[PDB]
Order: C-alpha cells, then sequence, then structure tokens
C-alpha cells in the first residue's frame, strides 16, 4: 500500500522513535535539582561544593548523576516559569543565617531574614510542588555565631524567648521555616547547616535524594 | 564538503570475489541510504543494490541477487559491496550513490565518483538515442513507462539524471516535477501517467550530455535507455 | 530625574495614540461579519469537506 | 439438588468472569499505556497473564465436571491437572518477583535507578518464573498420572504419598511466603512525628495485607492435602472445608489485580485514561 | 511639581482616549450579529494523535503547506512531524531543555525556538549535510522567550519577559528594533497578514499593537483582567483576539480601537493558553487550563464545541493555513490533529 520512498520513510521515523525513547530513559535515571534562594545567601558558594537566563549545573556522586537548576538570574515573573520545575526530585533553598539582623538594600525596612520566609513559603505551598521534597541550607553558621554574641535575635525575632546560646540560636531558626510547610505529610523538609569550609554539604543531598527516592517507590507502588 | 570515494575496482579474473568500498565525507553518514549503481561502458545506467538508513533494509536486483553483498560502517563512515562469481556481465562502473527519504528530500541527490570494474520490473523506455542541438535553443526529451508512476498519495516517482562526458551523474529532476538543488531554473520536468518530457529551455555548453529517467516507484530500481545531447 | 524622564515619554506617547482616526464599531463589526460570510464556504473547519477531499480521512 | 446446583454455576461463572475482567484490564492498561515500560510494569503484566487463564481455563472446565458430572476424558483431565497447577504457582512465583522488585527498589535505591534492565533481562525473569513454576508441579503430575487407578477422581496421582506433597508444599507455598514475608520486614525497615508515625503504622498495615493476604488464600489447602494424605484420606470423598480451602487458592487470582496493579500510581492514570 | 503636574496630563489623556473610544462606540458586535445564523454544533474528531514527545509540550506551529508542523516539548527535543502520515521527519536535540517557543518559517527551510534561555535559536532544515544544524542563536533578551514568529528567512521578531518585543537581523544577529512599553512580560505575539504589524500581550493585562517598520507602538487595548497568555490577528488583520488568565476571550479592533466581544462562560474558571481562529475566521478556537479546546462563534461569542482528547492542560494549537485542521499540543505529551466529517 506504501511506496518504495513512503516505506523508507517510515523505516527513518522509527529510528527517530527509537532514539527518542532512549534519550528518555537516560533522562528519567538523572536527579533534577531546583536551586533556590534569595542574592546573598550563599548559593553560590554552594555551587562551587557541588562542582542570562538559567544556569545548569552538572555533577555527578555515587553513581547518580545530578542536574542543579539555578534560577536566580530571571528576574521575569516567577509564576509564568516556576511551572516548568514541576516533577523536579527535590529543591534545594538556600538561607543565610548571619542575615538575620540585615536589612533589605532594595525596600530598605524589610528584614533579610524574613524575605526569604515569603519566599520559602510561597514555594513550599506552591501548587506544582506539593509532593516535592526540599532540601534547605542554612548557611554562614560560623558567621551567624559571630554575629549573635553583637546581635541577638530580638531584631529579628521580637517574639523570642529563648536565650542567646549558639546551639539555640541556630535551632530556632529552623524551626522557624519547617513551620512554613504547610503540606506536612505530602512533602519533608531536609535542614542542613553548611559553612565556606565544609565538605559534607554534597553528601547531606545525596542522602536526601535518596531518602527520597526511596519514598517515591513506595507512594508508586501505593503502600504509603 | 559532500565527498563519496569508490575504490576497490580492477581487473578480475571470471568467477572471482572483489570487494568495493565508498568512503562518505563531509555529511551525516547514517542517516542516508545508500544505492550502488552500475554502468556498463558505452550502456545506460543499471542499478545494483539498496541498503537503507541504519542497515534495516536491503534489496538487490535480481541479475546480482544471491552473489552480492552491501554493507555500511556507520562509525567508518564506509560502504561496502562484496561482490562473488564474477562475470563478464559485471564490467561496468560502479557508482556509490547516497539517498535520504522524508517528506520533501531529494533521493539520489549526490553521486561519488565511481570504480571501475572490468571482469576477464517497470520498463522506461526512452526511444530517442540522440538528439542533435544548437546553444540558446529549447529542446524536449522524453520517458515511457510500461506502468504508471503516479501513486496514489499524489507522488510520481519519476527522476531525471544527467551525465556530462567524463562526470558522474547529477540529479535533475525529482518526482518528475521538483528541481534538484544546484540545478538552474531553466531544466523543468513534466509528466502525466506514463509519459513524461524534460525541458530544457536556453540549452547550454554544460547542458550536453545524456540523460536519464529512472524510477522510484518499486524495487528494482531501473533506468531509461538515455537520450545523448550533442552540438 | 528617572521619574521626570519617563513621564514625558509616557505622555509623549499617550499623545499619539489619541490622535488615531477612529471608524464606529457598527461599520468594523460589519466588516469583520462580511469577511465572514465571504469566506464561510472555503473554510473547511466550519463547513467539513467530504471524506474523499479530506487528507486526514 | 438441581436447584443448588444452577446457582453455585453461576456463583462459580461470576468470579471467573471477575477473574477474566480484572485481569484483562491489567492487560490493556499495558498494551495501551507505553508509559508502563518500568521493571515492575512488566513483573504486573506477567501475574495478570497468569491470574487472566485461571478464569478463561482452570474455572470453566471445573464447572460442568464438578456440578454436572461430566466425566472429564483422560487427555483433558491431565491437560486441566498441568494448566491449573502452572498457572496458580506461575501467580505465587510472580508476588515474590513483584515483592523481590519492591526490595531491591529501596534496599539500594541508587542502583535500582540507575540501572538500564533491557527487555532481554526482562523477559528472562518472567520466562524464569513459568519455567520454575512448571517444574514444581509439571513433570510430577505427568510422571504419577499412571499412579491413579481407573475411574479416581481428577486429581493429581501423588496425593498418596504425603511426602511428595511435603515437598511441593515447601517449594511452591513455604519457601516463598518466607521470602516474600523477608522482602516485606526490609521493605518496613527501609524508613530508617505524629506523621512519621503514622505513615510507618500505614506502611505496615500495607505490607501485612499483602503477606496476609497471599498466606490466607494458600495455607489452608496445602496443610489440608498434607495432612489428609498423611492418614491416607487423599483419595475419596471431600467434605465442604475441603472445596472451601480448593476455591481459596483461585481466590488468590481474583484480588491479586486488585492489591499490587490497583494500588500502582502508574496503573491509576492508564486506568482512567482509558475509561474516561 | 513637574513630575505631579506631567502625571496628571497623562489621566487626562486617558480620559480623552476613553471618550474617544465612547463615542466611536455606536453598536455593539452582539447586536450587528444577531440577525445572522448560528454555527451549530461543531464535531471534530481526531484525525491523528502524535506520540514520541516524552514531557510536556509548549508550543506547536505548522508549515505553511498545511502538512508540515514542529513541536517543542521541555524533553530537550524540536520535532517535525509529517501530520499525513504521523511520520517524524526531524528531531532537534536542544541545548536547552527549557523551551517556551518554537516558529516554522513560511519557506519550510528553518524553525527557531527558545525558553528560559533568554535566547532564540535558529534550525537550519535544508543543508548538505542531512541534518539540522543551529544556524543563529539570538541572545539580547534578560528574560525568557515567550514567542517568536519568523516574517522571512531573514527577520524573526521575539518577545520576552523582559518587557520587550524585539526585531531580529538573523544574518547579523542583531535585534535591529526593540518594542518597549510593556510594564509586565510579554506572553505572545501575532503577526498581521501583510507582516507590516503585530500585537504583542503582556502580564500587564494589556495589547499593545505595533509598526515593524517604524518600531513605535501605535495602540494599545486594555480590559483584560489577568495576564495575557496568548493573542491572534483576525485573518483580514483587522482585529485580534485575546486570551487572558481571568478565563475570559477578547476580539479587539484595530480601526475601532477598542473590545468588540467576549468569550466566556460561568463554568469556565480556568486560564486560556493559546487562541486561533477558522480560515474564514467565523471560529474562535481557545485552549484551556480544564484540559479542554472550547470552540468559539467569533461573530456570536457561543460555545460551538468541545475539544476534549487531552488529560492535562491543552498548552498550544493551530490551525493550518487551508483551514483543513486543527493541531492541539498538550503538557500530557501528545499532539492531537481534529477536523470534521460532513
Ligand atoms: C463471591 C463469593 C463470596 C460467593 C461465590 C463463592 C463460590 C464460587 C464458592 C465459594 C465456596 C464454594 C463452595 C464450597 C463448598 C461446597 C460444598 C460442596 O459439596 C459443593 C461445592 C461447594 C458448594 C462450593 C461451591 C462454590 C463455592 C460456593
Ligand atoms: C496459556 C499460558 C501459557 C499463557 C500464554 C498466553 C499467550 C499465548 C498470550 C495470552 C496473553 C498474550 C499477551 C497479552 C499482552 C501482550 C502485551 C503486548 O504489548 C505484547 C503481546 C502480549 C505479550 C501478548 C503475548 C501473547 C500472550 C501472552
Ligand atoms: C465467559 C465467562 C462468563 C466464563 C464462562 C463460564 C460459564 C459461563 C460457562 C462455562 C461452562 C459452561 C457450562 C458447561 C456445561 C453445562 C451443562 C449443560 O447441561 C448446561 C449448560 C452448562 C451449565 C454450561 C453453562 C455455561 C458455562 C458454565
Ligand atoms: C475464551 C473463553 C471464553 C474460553 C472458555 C472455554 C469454555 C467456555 C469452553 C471450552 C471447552 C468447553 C467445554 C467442552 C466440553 C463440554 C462437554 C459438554 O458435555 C458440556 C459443555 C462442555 C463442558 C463445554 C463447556 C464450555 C467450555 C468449557
Ligand atoms: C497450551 C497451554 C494452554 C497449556 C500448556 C500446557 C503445557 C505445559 C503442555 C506440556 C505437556 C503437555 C501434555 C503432554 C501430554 C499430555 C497427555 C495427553 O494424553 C493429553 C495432552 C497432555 C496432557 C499435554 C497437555 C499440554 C501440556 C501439559
Ligand atoms: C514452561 C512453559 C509451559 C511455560 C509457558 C509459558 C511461557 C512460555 C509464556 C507465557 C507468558 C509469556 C510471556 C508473556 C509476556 C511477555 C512480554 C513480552 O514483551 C515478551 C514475551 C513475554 C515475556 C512472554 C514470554 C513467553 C511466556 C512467558
Ligand atoms: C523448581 C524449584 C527449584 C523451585 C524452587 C522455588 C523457589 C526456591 C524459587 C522459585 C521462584 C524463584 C524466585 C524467582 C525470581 C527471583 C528473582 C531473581 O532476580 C532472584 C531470585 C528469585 C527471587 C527466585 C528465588 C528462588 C525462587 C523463589
Ligand atoms: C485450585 N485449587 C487448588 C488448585 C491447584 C493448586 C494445588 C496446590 N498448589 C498448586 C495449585 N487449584
Amino acid at each position: 500500500t506504501l511506496s518504495a520512498e513512503d516505506k523508507a520513510a517510515v523505516e527513518r521515523s522509527k529510528m527517530i522513535d527509537r532514539n527518542l525513547r532512549e534519550d528518555g530513559e537516560k533522562a528519567a535515571r538523572e536527579v533534577k535539582l531546583l536551586l533556590l534562594g534569595a542574592g546573598e545567601s550563599g548559593k553560590n558558594t554552594i555551587v562551587k561544593q557541588m562542582k542570562t537566563g538559567i544556569v545548569e549545573t552538572h555533577f555527578t556522586f555515587k553513581d547518580l548523576h545530578f542536574k542543579m537548576f539555578d534560577v536566580g538570574a530571571q528576574r521575569s515573573e516567577r509564576k509564568k516559569w516556576i511551572h516548568c520545575f514541576e516533577g523536579v526530585t527535590a529543591i534545594i533553598f538556600c538561607v543565610a543565617l548571619s542575615d538575620y539582623d540585615l536589612v533589605l538594600a532594595e525596600d530598605e525596612e524589610m528584614n533579610r531574614m524574613h524575605a526569604s520566609m515569603k519566599l520559602f513559603d510561597s514555594i513550599c505551598n506552591n501548587k506544582w510542588f506539593t509532593d516535592t521534597s526540599i532540601i534547605l541550607f542554612l548557611n554562614k553558621k560560623d558567621l551567624f555565631e559571630e554575629k549573635i554574641k553583637k546581635s541577638p535575635l530580638t531584631i529579628c525575632y521580637p517574639e523570642y524567648a529563648g536565650s542567646n546560646t549558639y546551639e539555640e540560636a541556630a535551632a530556632y531558626i529552623q524551626c522557624q521555616f519547617e513551620d512554613l510547610n504547610k503540606r506536612k505529610d505530602t512533602k519533608e523538609i531536609y535542614t542542613h547547616f553548611t559553612c565556606s569550609t565544609d565538605t559534607k554539604n554534597v553528601q547531606f543531598v545525596f542522602d536526601a535524594v535518596t531518602d527520597v527516592i526511596i519514598k517515591n517507590n513506595l507512594k508508586d507502588c501505593g503502600l504509603f | 564538503d559532500v565527498q563519496l570515494v569508490e575504490s576497490g575496482g580492477g581487473l578480475v579474473q571470471p568467477g572471482g570475489s572483489r570487494k568495493l568500498s565508498c568512503s562518505a565525507s563531509g555529511f551525516a553518514f547514517s542517516s542516508f541510504g545508500m544505492h550502488w549503481v552500475r554502468q556498463a561502458p558505452e550502456k545506460g545506467l543499471e542499478w545494483v543494490a539498496y541498503i537503507s538508513s541504519g542497515s534495516g533494509t536491503i534489496y538487490y536486483a535480481d541479475t546480482v541477487k544471491g552473489r552480492f553483498t552491501i554493507s555500511r560502517d556507520d562509525p567508518k563512515n564506509t560502504l561496502f559491496l562484496q561482490m562473488t562469481s564474477l562475470r563478464s556481465e559485471d564490467t561496468a562502473m560502479y557508482y556509490c550513490v547516497r539517498s535520504i527519504y522524508y517528506y520533501g528530500s531529494s533521493p539520489f541527490d549526490f553521486w561519488g565518483q565511481g570504480t571501475t570494474l572490468t571482469v576477464s520490473d517497470i520498463v522506461m523506455t526512452q526511444a530517442t538515442s540522440s538528439v542533435p542541438v544548437t546553444p540558446g535553443e529549447s529542446v524536449s526529451i522524453s520517458c515511457r513507462s510500461s506502468k504508471s508512476l503516479l501513486h496514489s498519495n499524489g507522488n510520481t516517482y519519476l527522476y531525471w539524471f544527467l551525465q556530462r562526458p567524463g562526470q558522474s551523474p547529477q540529479l535533475l529532476i525529482y518526482r518528475m516535477s521538483n528541481l534538484a538543488s544546484g540545478v538552474p531554473d531553466r531544466f523543468s520536468g513534466s509528466g502525466s501517467g506514463t509519459a513524461f518530457t524534460l525541458t530544457i529551455s536556453r540549452l547550454e555548453a554544460e547542458d550536453v550530455g545524456v540523460y536519464y529517467c529512472m524510477q522510484h516507484l518499486e524495487y528494482p530500481l531501473t533506468f531509461g535507455a538515455g537520450t545523448k545531447l550533442e552540438l | 530625574t528617572a521619574s521626570i524622564a519617563q513621564a514625558r515619554k509616557l505622555v509623549e506617547q499617550l499623545k499619539m495614540e489619541a490622535n488615531i482616526d477612529r471608524i464606529k464599531v457598527s461599520k468594523a463589526a460589519a466588516d469583520l461579519m462580511a469577511y465572514c460570510e465571504a469566506h464561510a464556504k472555503e473554510d473547511p473547519l466550519l463547513t467539513p469537506v467530504p471524506a474523499s477531499e479530506n487528507p486526514f480521512r | 439438588s438441581l436447584s443448588t446446583r444452577v446457582t453455585l454455576a453461576f456463583f462459580m461463572s461470576l468470579v471467573a468472569f471477575a477473574i477474566m475482567l480484572g485481569n484483562a484490564l491489567v492487560i490493556l492498561a499495558f498494551v495501551v499505556d507505553k508509559n508502563l515500560r518500568h521493571r515492575s510494569s512488566y513483573f504486573f503484566l506477567n501475574l495478570a497473564i497468569s491470574d487472566f487463564f485461571v478464569g478463561v481455563i482452570s474455572i470453566p472446565l471445573y464447572i460442568p465436571h464438578t456440578l454436572f458430572e461430566w466425566d472429564f476424558g483422560k487427555e483433558i483431565c491431565v491437560f486441566w491437572l498441568t494448566t491449573d497447577y502452572l498457572l496458580c504457582t506461575a501467580s505465587v512465583y510472580n508476588i515474590v518477583l513483584i515483592s523481590y522488585d519492591r526490595y531491591l527498589s529501596v534496599s539500594n535505591a541508587v542502583s535500582y535507578r540507575t540501572q538500564h534492565t533491557g527487555v532481554l533481562k526482562i523477559v528472562t525473569l518472567m520466562v524464569a518464573v513459568w519455567v520454575l513454576a512448571f517444574l514444581v508441579n509439571g513433570p510430577m503430575i505427568l510422571v504419577s498420572e499412571s499412579w491413579k487407578d481407573e475411574g479416581s477422581e481428577c486429581e493429581p496421582g501423588f496425593f498418596s504419598e504425603w511426602y511428595i506433597l511435603a515437598i511441593t508444599s515447601f517449594l511452591e507455598f513455604v519457601i516463598p511466603v518466607i521470602l516474600v514475608a523477608y522482602f516485606n520486614m526490609n521493605i518496613y525497615w527501609s524508613l530508617w512525628e505524629h506523621v512519621e508515625l503514622l505513615r510507618a503504622r500505614r506502611l505496615a498495615k500495607s505490607l501485612a495485607i499483602l503477606l496476609g493476604v497471599f498466606a490466607v488464600c494458600w495455607a489452608p489447602y496445602s496443610l489440608f492435602t498434607i495432612v489428609l494424605s498423611f492418614y491416607s484420606s487423599a483419595t475419596g470423598p471431600k467434605s465442604v472445608w475441603y472445596r472451601i480451602a480448593f476455591w481459596l487458592q483461585w481466590f488468590n487470582s481474583f484480588v491479586n489485580p486488585l492489591l499490587y496493579p490497583l494500588c500502582h500510581k502508574r496503573f491509576q492514570k492508564a486506568f482512567l485514561k482509558i475509561f474516561c | 511639581s513637574e513630575l505631579d503636574q506631567l502625571r496628571q496630563e497623562a489621566e487626562q489623556l486617558k480620559n480623552q482616549i476613553r471618550d474617544a473610544r465612547k463615542a466611536c462606540a455606536d453598536a455593539t458586535l452582539s447586536q450587528i450579529t444577531n440577525n445572522i445564523d448560528p454555527v451549530g454544533r461543531i464535531q471534530m474528531r481526531t484525525r491523528r494523535t502524535l506520540r514520541g514527545h516524552l514531557a510536556k509540550i509548549y508550543a506547536m506551529h505548522w508549515g505553511t503547506d498545511s502538512r508540515l508542523l514542529v513541536s517543542a516539548s521541555q524533553d530537550g527535543k524540536l520535532i517535525i512531524w509529517d501530520s499525513y502520515t504521523t511520520n517524524k521527519v526531524h528531531a532537534i536535540p536542544l541545548r536547552s531543555s527549557w523551551v517556551m517557543t518554537c516558529a516554522y518559517a513560511p519557506s519550510g527551510n528553518y524553525v527557531a525556538c527558545g525558553g528560559l534561555d533568554n535566547i532564540c535559536s535558529i534550525y537550519n532544515l535544508k543543508t548538505r549535510e542531512g541534518n539540522v544544524r543551529v544556524s543563529r542563536e539570538l541572545a539580547g533578551h534578560t528574560g525568557y522567550l515567550s514567542c517568536c514568529r519568523f516574517l522571512d528567512d531573514n527577520q524573526i521578531v521575539t518577545s520576552s519577559g523582559d518587557t520587550t518585543c524585539a526585531l531580529w537581523d538573523i544574518e547579523t544577529g542583531q535585534q535591529t528594533t526593540t518594542f518597549t512599553g510593556h510594564t509586565g512580560d510579554v506572553m505572545s505575539l501575532s503577526l498581521a497578514p501583510d507582516t507590516r504589524l503585530f500585537v504583542s500581550g503582556a502580564c500587564d493585562a494589556s495589547a499593545k499593537l505595533w509598526d515593524v517598520r517604524e518600531g513605535m507602538c501605535r495602540q494599545t487595548f486594555t480590559g483584560h483582567e489577568s495576564d495575557i497568555n496568548a493573542i491572534c490577528f483576525f485573518p483580514n488583520g483587522n482585529a485580534f483576539a485575546t486570551g487572558s488568565d481571568d478565563a475570559t476571550c477578547r476580539l479587539f479592533d484595530l480601526r475601532a480601537d477598542q473590545e468588540l466581544m467576549t468569550y466566556s462562560h460561568d463554568n469556565i474558571i480556568c486560564g486560556i493558553t493559546s487562541v486561533s481562529f477558522s480560515k474564514s475566521g467565523r471560529l474562535l478556537l481557545a485552549g484551556y487550563d480544564d484540559f479542554n479546546c472550547n470552540v468559539w462563534d467569533a461573530l456570536k461569542a457561543d460555545r460551538a464545541g468541545v475539544l476534549a482528547g487531552h488529560d492535562n492542560r491543552v498548552s498550544c494549537l493551530g490551525v493550518t493555513d487551508d483551514g483543513m485542521a486543527v493541531a492541539t499540543g498538550s503538557w500530557d505529551s501528545f499532539l492531537k490533529i481534529w477536523n470534521g466529517s460532513s
């Protein structure tokens, strides 16, 4: 029913279909991570440890290929393209602990730490990331300890009844972000304390991703 | 640039074996189907074999089926033709032809220079063997087919080739009306059903040569005798 | 002086848009209605063609 | 009585239709949806195929012979025994393969994700299930067929020897139960405050149902025949409770599509797409 | 002082334009087209299903021969389809997979695409090597590329999320003209049939009419309550339709310089992704977030039919130049070809 050239064109289409299938299988094995965080939050320092539009970082760690997407350079409306990342394995959110007492440069009246809270709450409770786990990096821990002695958390948190010790101050900030999670059953938040001299930040992502992968398989089978 | 170099031809004893190679450079070899076309001395073109892109489909002419084997090496961009039990009927110049197949493609667009081997079905008719021509004058060449080359999909799988003296064939018209890339607009292909005409307005010195009409409706691909233009 | 420079540009643009010739909506509506009527027969989606003339049988 | 036999035949046909229809949908979802070519999806297909023919071959042949006293031919009875034992045993070995696949998905999540399993390796696992299922009961049914006397009931000939029943039951029931219990227990340990405690309780209940239903549907008849064969009561009149244990084995094929494929997220989407 | 006085003059000019539009609003398109008979029920069947994309399809564009089409998906693949046979003619792997738009050149020799990488990449389809290669990467936008349309083989217009549109010279790789004036991300553009004008819709809920050669905004169209996602010229070039997140489609007239008709339903509460007209312009087809495509009567604002064949958002659609069929792309990774039967 087909001519000689029609049959050859169908065979070419079959070869294209085979190549599309192979590329899709390779893509599905990779781990996609959405890298978020406000400016001057140590996000750039994280990329170096992991070794004008969207920046993609590729790295391999323990036979797992990671694709990390940085979207901080984009200044357009977030809601018009945030749905493009629906389906990533996890979201990496960077928060600078040393910015609790700082004030946002543009606003000049908004606390820098409170700026990350509204960004975290929007991403965590976003409809496109209902079942997406979040990896939270609390950076500048060494600098945060220095600022705690001079400036207490009362400036950032007026309704704070805790002490000014390093352990108590850091723990309170971590609980503040995890409380923003309005869906504590569908998604989980993994919090890690990072520093410029730390070398275990890649291991934490691998451990958190491995935990996400295991729970994804259990949820797919209907066990959860 | 797109290149197709053939090698391995030469004088062989009857009943012997010979391996022809076609090395491709300057284009995506794995994307093109490949044909072997031979031309006996002082004779017309005769299609030999076809291997598709991806090596999934292989066709042979009846006169060579069982004796010739066509193969390709995609990583090396080499096309092979293994010949066995060579007869005196196999003495010809063997051409390596690339052909890609998708909607709107131009198969048989590039031919190799060819290698010479010397040994010690729809009928396409070109009744006019030779045509005396003068420069600047319009010439028409006629071709006939035993079967209608018009398929139910609207295509008429008729091709026109020009083989200038000493040169490999070049594609002029593919699927009976379309003009091949790099061909002057003065060439025009017209046909219907079984009768086809190639019109050459304002003939020039370069147009002198033999013109072949080929059908690509079904295998085996068959050529016309050829019409020669002389000054 | 960024705001004052932008204000002049915004005012100047609105002047160009306010000086165009506008036809009546009834005149514009009639032209759209006329075009649809004139090309109604050659619209396959509006009037489906017989299956013999449909490339997507 | 004739009145009670007609009602039983309708009930036998009902479950046979449910087994046929339920497993056909799993097969249909596989063919229609090309987003169902994971390792788990192929194993669900192999499980659905073995269960599908239980209601297409095993049960419809059983209805007239048991209720309407249609005499099985010597050729048919040997065929029916071998094909029924193969289908039931393949379903059990598919559960082991499915549980093993889930065990690997959580035991070594990285290696499970990044491995490329071709069709050739997957088909080898699917074929090995059917081949192993046949070897447990296939050759023994054929070899022991001559042992039966003329006019005996259409049951495998090795029912007289209790130790042969113990060996087959150990291979087809006891070993699969241990492996499924082992794999499901390790799936429970892969997790390692109210949400986490609630989630683990939900996971534990699901893995217990999968193991509980398989054990409940297969333990009675497997243990019933061994005890009767030990007391030389394998051949003769059969009690009602014995027949109930016989039908529990077939009921596993009815609930298998509901547990494994129907609870899978990817198969649920395929079902919705087909029906909508 | 000076700034306060100037911003008061803008309000006076806005009132002057609004009064001018009201003066020429003598009648309504609904009143004009009341007498004409309705189009009836529009029934379209899925003639073809194009399978092979493995991710969300974000854009598609027909070629001018009404047979070839190009679709873009975020699996990093540009695919060219033979719609008659469903054969795949080409599969172009994209350097950046975050593609949001794709365009087919009217000559058929080029396709274009671009997304969050802020680049419009031009691909040559007719090469002696037999493969599709990148011929140009148009850099210069500081936001994502939302739409692109060829004027010819050498010129293309792009709209970006940096609130600007640009006209590009493909051979030199430079944007000859920059179209500024939108205060939000420009999400779509449509070319007039003569390619002398184009309309663009942005997230400031406004549509601006631009002169390609002169390079300035001729008219601004407002009336939407949310971001405009889609825009399409009427076949005669004297009108265009828009689609917004407020679940409405509006038909604006160029010469009357105002909205003529609104296409909304009470059941429809989802955003609109794509809009297109039939060959005669009598039908307005719109893709929606509720997984459906609603066929509207352009003149009478009646929902003529529904194309329900996708399990996720209808992200794009297009009607062939001959008007024979309509293609719908979706986030479910499938393309479908629709037309009716006698
Ligand atoms: C869908 C379920 C709940 C109802 C149908 C179950 C039917 C198919 C099964 C379950 C128990 C089975 C019964 C078990 C015991 C006996 C007693 C025996 O002397 C005749 C067969 C008979 C009567 C079986 C007939 C079929 C049977 C009734
Ligand atoms: C009777 C026992 C041995 C089972 C054998 C039944 C065989 C012959 C039949 C019944 C069900 C059929 C399968 C049903 C579904 C599919 C999926 C399709 O995409 C490939 C064919 C395939 C795999 C069929 C192959 C042949 C098949 C397996
Ligand atoms: C296709 C699905 C429903 C499975 C089909 C199984 C049922 C419907 C079929 C298979 C075996 C068939 C039975 C075979 C033998 C007899 C005895 C005869 O004197 C009355 C009909 C009767 C009782 C048939 C009734 C229908 C039957 C029970
Ligand atoms: C595709 C599916 C429906 C096939 C199912 C096969 C069933 C319905 C067919 C195959 C063999 C058939 C049996 C063949 C022989 C007999 C003996 C006769 O005295 C009563 C009918 C009876 C018992 C038939 C009943 C129906 C039957 C069991
Ligand atoms: C064909 C599908 C439905 C079932 C496959 C059955 C397979 C395992 C084959 C392998 C050995 C075969 C058996 C070999 C010997 C006999 C004895 C003969 O007197 C009846 C057929 C019968 C009983 C065959 C039935 C079918 C059989 C059991
Ligand atoms: C020991 C003998 C009796 C067992 C006979 C049953 C075997 C041969 C049949 C029954 C079910 C069949 C499988 C059904 C489905 C598939 C999936 C398909 O994509 C590859 C073939 C494959 C894997 C078939 C292989 C052959 C198969 C396993
Ligand atoms: C004929 C005799 C040997 C059968 C013995 C029954 C038991 C021992 C056999 C039958 C089914 C077999 C399982 C079938 C499939 C798999 C998946 C494979 O990747 C690991 C081994 C494993 C888990 C097998 C373990 C051993 C097994 C459970
Ligand atoms: C229905 N009930 C029992 C059967 C046969 C089984 C016997 C014991 N285990 C293997 C299969 N079918």
